[PDB]
């Protein structure tokens, strides 16, 4: 799609880092 | 503030288009990621980004950092409206309040802690 996504492995990183 | 894509897209466009990505795929929020004027830090690939709204500000900085790469010269803030937006709100809540009429939220970085600085 036209749309960027984050991939999965740095959501979930994310997820932790805050 | 204000945003290059808004000036390469007709606002009828983007509200159409914003509706349509609302509708399907609701526990995202699309968000326009843009540098601010006179910042000096690292460019982004792009521009449009379909976001995980119960993801914190805070946690958008890590994502958004990372894909910058900072340099030891660098700091890195998000304006929303002319405002930096707390880093213990969500991303759900943020468009909630600051969404244009467009139904996108506008978000621009800097290395520096005021907009246009």
């Amino acid at each position: 799609d036209d749309w960027t996504e984050f991939s999965s492995e740095e959501i979930r990183e994310a997820r932790q880092a805050a | 503030m204000k945003f290059v894509y808004k000036e390469e897209h007709p606002f009828e466009k983007r509200r159409s288009e914003g509706e349509k990505i609302r509708k399907k795929y609701p526990d995202r929020v699309p968000v326009i990621v843009e540098k601010a004027p006179k910042a000096r830090i690292g460019d982004l690939d792009k521009k449009k980004y379909l976001v995980p709204s119960d993801l914190t500000v805070g946690q958008f900085y890590f994502l958004i950092r990372k894909r910058i790469h900072l340099r030891a010269e660098d700091a890195l803030f998000f304006f929303v409206n002319n405002v930096i937006p707390p880093t213990s709100a969500t991303m759900g809540q943020l468009y909630q309040e600051h969404h244009e009429e467009d139904f996108f939220l506008y978000i621009a970085y800097s290395d520096e802690s005021v907009y246009g600085l």
